[PDB]
């Protein structure tokens, strides 16, 4: 009856640093191995360290020196540490039980033998984002469609915007068919952008209007677009 | 890296590179929405609750490769699967290298609707330019995505969204590409070439 459940901030403006807590129910703390592990979206898993309360601990090389663990008895909590931030330090943090063994190919007075670990119960995890920009809302172009199948294809380039999230709609929502909105790429800039587009029966381009709509909460503003032939 | 199968199949699955010294390697399966699960450990041995179905390749000698194999494939196999290793000679790895993305097929296969869109007007005022390809409705979930300059390869300065479930399963993505007014005005044309399974899409732009 083994359980674990992560917890941390969210987002992060860093001159500040990164705290984050484990908890563990259905063992005690001083009586395994722990672990924590990182991934970024589309990436491979990413192994950060592990801890013991003998002292029997290390760290991955590449975040060696910015990086700490600690134990708590009285919370029966597992803590993580990271200082000196940049972007490249979001991602999503799982931690979890290592289990240990020993691989012996030889005689063992020789050295002829190892040590390795692997993992076999883990919690869900928690997001977190690092960025160090200020609010702003987006602008917003045209995709024109092109005079010369039978059907065109139009929309909205929506750019530079930060935070999270934006809605679009097309023609105040009487237009639902058609539509694909794409989620967002993230810059090195540090702001987002996105595109929103609708295919439409070419024979119909010199009667009909189309016009975009839209809505971005966190800087208060609202925009109305409308996007013509060529 | 990408496998597709039909269910009651067989699957082999090679990972990392050959081996230098004596090795202990562990497997992970990873599904949609979820923390990676243990399978194996120990190049051979199988936790408790795991089926049958899943087995691996036991250390030998120098040179070989990890392989994972499931028979009888079910619907429910459709994951990543990722694998860790240990070398006596060629030390500890951090990262876990990649098997492949396992898809289990229940529909005929698709290729991608692809469209590609000029700068406009408006945003070369502003002193800035911009291209966009839209990648709509494939399947399986999986493409690469190239761009070129007349006949050259581009590279630097690109952007491009991991796949995304559309509501009829299938999928979708995005990419882009920034340039100068300059840059956008002193060639003769732009594409965007996108390759499903080995076999690729092309569109073409051009400033007139
Ligand atoms: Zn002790
Ligand atoms: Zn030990
Ligand atoms: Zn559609
Ligand atoms: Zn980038
Ligand atoms: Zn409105
Ligand atoms: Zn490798
Ligand atoms: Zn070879
Ligand atoms: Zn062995
Ligand atoms: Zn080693
Ligand atoms: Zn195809
Ligand atoms: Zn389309
Ligand atoms: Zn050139």
């Amino acid at each position: 009856q083994l359980h674990l459940q992560e917890s941390g901030p969210g987002l992060v403006k860093p001159p500040e640093t990164l705290s984050l807590t484990c908890s563990v129910s259905g063992a005690s703390i001083n009586d395994a191995y722990w672990s924590w592990i990182r991934q970024s979206p589309g990436k491979r898993p990413e192994w950060v360290g592990y801890v013991h309360h003998s002292g029997d601990t290390n760290y991955n090389p590449s975040l060696k020196r910015r990086v700490t663990f600690s134990l708590d008895t009285a919370k029966n909590e597992v803590s993580l540490k990271l200082v000196d931030l940049t972007a490249a330090d979001s991602a999503t943090y799982f931690c979890a039980r290592a289990l240990h063994g020993k691989r012996i190919y030889g005689i063992v007075a020789l050295g002829e033998l190892f040590t390795y670990f692997y993992m076999d119960v883990w919690g869900k995890g928690t997001a977190v984002t690092v960025s160090s920009a200020s609010t702003k809302g987006p602008s917003v172009f045209p995709l024109a469609p092109s005079s010369k199948g039978g059907t065109a294809a139009l929309g909205c380039l929506v750019k530079d915007y930060f935070p999270e999230p934006v809605t679009v709609s097309w023609n105040s929502g009487a237009l639902t068919s058609g539509v694909h909105t794409f989620p967002a790429v993230l810059q090195s800039s540090g702001l987002y952008s996105l595109s929103s587009v609708v295919t439409v029966p070419s024979s119909s381009l010199g009667t009909q209007t189309y016009i975009c709509n839209v809505n971005h909460k966190p800087s208060n503003t609202k925009v109305d677009k409308r996007v013509e032939p060529k | 890296s990408s496998m597709s199968v039909s269910p009651g199949e067989t699957a082999k699955i090679s990972c990392g590179k050959e081996s230098i010294g004596s090795r202990a390697v562990q497997w992970y399966q990873q599904k949609p929405g979820q923390p990676p699960s243990l399978i194996i450990y120990n190049n051979q041995d199988r936790p408790a609750g795991v089926p049958e179905r899943f087995s691996a390749s036991p250390d030998f000698r120098p040179g070989t490769t990890a392989t994972l194999t499931i028979t009888n494939v079910d619907a429910e196999d459709e994951a990543d699967y990722y694998c860790h290793i240990y070398d006596a000679r060629g030390g500890t790895n951090w990262v876990f290298d990649r098997g492949t993305t396992l898809t289990v097929l229940g529909q005929p296969k698709a290729a991608p609707s692809v469209t590609l869109f000029p700068p406009s007007s408006e945003e070369l005022q502003a002193n800035k330019a911009t291209l966009v390809c839209l990648i709509s409705d494939f399947y399986p979930g999986a493409v690469t995505v190239a761009w070129k300059a007349d006949s050259s390869p581009v590279k630097a300065g690109v952007e491009t969204t991991t796949p995304s479930k559309q509501s009829n399963n299938k999928y979708a993505a995005s990419s882009y590409l920034s340039l100068t007014p300059e840059q956008w005005k002193s060639h003769k044309s732009y594409s965007c070439q996108v390759t499903h399974e080995g076999s690729t899409v092309e569109k073409t732009v051009a400033p007139t």
